[PDB]
């Protein structure tokens, strides 16, 4: 009567952890879908604008993070950029130099964007992009984004997609780990 | 260079943070301050007391200064900074389980060693040229996860890194985002 109480409540534990994992999955197909979806599009609309802008070439960057490629540091070759027609000042560490001119010319391109490895915490790459999550909703909302080129936009849903991604990912393993434990002490109860 | 002050810098982190305790925080995110945060102030940091994560990443940070007044200090992540030499790391040495410090200008690995319990050091885009500095990282007895893609020394291999990084060291279960594979081990076999 007692395992048979404690078979309960873990089984209890098992059906939250499941919804759990349920609500990341959907959130994570979701997000790798539209990057997908994308395919050579945007890509080709990319290769195209060869001497592209100052809004754009950070939407280059938050993918260039993703590569881990010859990514540029500290805040030299960095001045400001204007925002649409509010003339705002803001301090960013500015696009590559000659990251992008490498990146480009690599036929690959869509292979290194098509193919991303699952389970990846990247958690080099994201304390890099922290910055870049503070300042989101300024540059990098779909707003601004859509309004600087179509391409950019979902180069934009590109790099964030595969944030939400891994973040959902990061939310799987720890609480479906915590549900496979409880599962498995589940099934020690009722052979007890 | 009258830049960014620590205190400074600190005040509005624990600000915008609005924790009642400069040192209650097990993640104290000083991470992507603006101007970036130059040289770390020991005194300022001992403050810090139940920090186990300590994201100073992707600031002007040239020299790596008090470990000292650090107790708890489990992940510490300084990454995409101006530093050279892995130094002054002996009294975090018990308790640093992860020095996350990719895109430094990190040339040499002289003073990893002092680092006894460290698990996870990844040191990607830095300027490890030679894999002599390997020799002197295989004394780590708990280093499980390594990351040396983008190094200037993986590019001068001429072979599969994943491969190639498998067989330097036996200790590390992950090496560039890899699992430790019977087919990798193998190919690993068949390289030596």
């Amino acid at each position: 009567k007692q395992c048979e109480i404690q078979a309960e409540q873990i089984s209890k534990e098992k059906e939250e952890a499941e919804r759990e994992l349920e609500a990341a999955l959907p959130a994570l197909r979701r997000a790798q879908e539209a990057v997908d979806s994308i395919e050579s599009k945007d890509i080709v609309e990319l290769k195209a604008n060869k001497k592209p802008l100052d809004i754009i070439k950070y939407i280059m960057d938050a993918v260039l993070v993703f590569f881990k490629a010859r990514l540029i540091p500290i805040q030299i070759e960095e001045r400001v950029f204007n925002k649409k027609e509010g003339k705002a000042v803001l301090f960013l560490k500015e696009s590559y130099d000659e990251s992008g001119i490498q990146t480009l010319g690599d036929m690959n391109f869509m292979k290194k964007l098509k193919e991303f490895e699952k389970d990846s915490i990247n958690e080099e790459t994201i304390e890099l992009l922290e910055p870049y999550l503070n300042q989101s909703e300024d540059w990098f909302n779909d707003t601004f984004a859509t309004k600087a080129s179509k391409a950019a936009a979902g180069i934009l849903k590109w790099a964030f997609a595969i944030y939400e991604y891994h973040q959902k990912s990061k939310i799987v393993k720890p609480k479906r780990i915590q549900v496979a434990i409880a599962e498995g002490r589940q099934a020690i109860a009722l052979k007890e | 260079s009258k830049g960014t002050t620590c205190q400074k810098a600190i005040v509005n982190w624990e600000a915008a943070n609005p924790g009642k305790n400069p040192s209650e925080a097990e993640e104290i995110k000083l991470i992507f301050q603006i101007p970036p945060i130059e040289k770390m102030d020991g005194p300022v940091l001992n403050t810090l007391t139940k920090c186990k994560k300590l994201s100073l990443s992707s600031n002007s940070i040239d020299k790596m200064i008090s470990l000292n007044m650090l107790r708890n200090l489990e992940i510490l992540s300084l990454s995409r900074n101006v530093i050279k030499k892995i130094s002054g790391l002996e009294d975090i040495g018990g308790t640093l389980r992860q020095l996350w410090l990719s895109y430094n200008f990190i040339e040499k690995l002289d003073g990893l060693n002092n680092c006894s319990v460290l698990q996870t050091l990844y040191i990607g885009n830095n300027r490890i040229k030679n894999w002599e500095e390997l020799d002197k990282l295989k004394d780590l007895p708990e280093l499980e996860n390594v990351l040396f893609y983008g190094n200037p020394i993986y590019e001068q291999v001429k072979e599969d890194p994943k491969l190639i990084v498998l067989k330097k060291l036996p200790t590390l279960k992950n090496v560039d985002g890899y699992i430790i594979d019977d087919s990798v081990l193998e190919k690993v076999k068949q390289i030596a």
